[PDB]
């Protein structure tokens, strides 16, 4: 290779290594947006569960009220 | 008297039984949602896998142009 041909390759290879750079940057950024998607989700998910655990809960505090009414009233029958 | 106490129970079974159905119902909705939850992680971590070795590949050109740009210099 001529002197010329060496300097100009030189110049290619940076070209080259700015735009697989750019690449590189364009591809950490899809990386944020799925991080970021499948954050959003599990919160929403937990948020969900939140709340069904919450009716689940109270459900159960009642259910204990009528089963203690129950006993109360086997007793009284008796 | 024994009929009313009956009534009163038996109007307890009545709703006990559909707080227990209720209860039922979200336990398999919860079940479901974690499993959905967990396929689409999957799926984000599916994909985020092969962003990364698109990017390390990128990487092993980068690493070949330097490579390169090294023997230019040297002579």
């Amino acid at each position: 290779m001529t002197r010329e041909e060496l300097l100009r390759e030189n110049i290619e290879l940076a070209k080259e290594h700015i735009e697989i750079m750019r690449e590189i940057l364009e591809l950490l950024q899809k990386m944020e947006e799925l991080l970021e998607k499948a954050r959003g989700a599990d919160e929403d998910v937990a948020k969900t569960i939140k709340e069904l655990l919450r009716r689940l809960k109270e459900i159960i505090e009642r259910n204990q009220r009528i089963a203690k009414e129950h006993e109360y009233i086997a007793r009284e029958r008796s | 008297t024994e009929r009313k106490l009956l009534e009163r129970s038996r109007r307890l079974q009545e709703e006990s039984k559909r707080l227990l159905d209720e209860m039922a119902e979200i336990m398999r909705r919860i079940k479901k949602l974690l499993k959905k939850a967990r396929g689409a992680d999957e799926k984000v971590l599916d994909e985020l896998r092969k962003i990364i070795e698109r990017i390390r590949e990128l990487l092993d050109r980068s690493r070949k142009i330097h490579e390169r740009s090294e023997e230019i210099a040297y002579k």
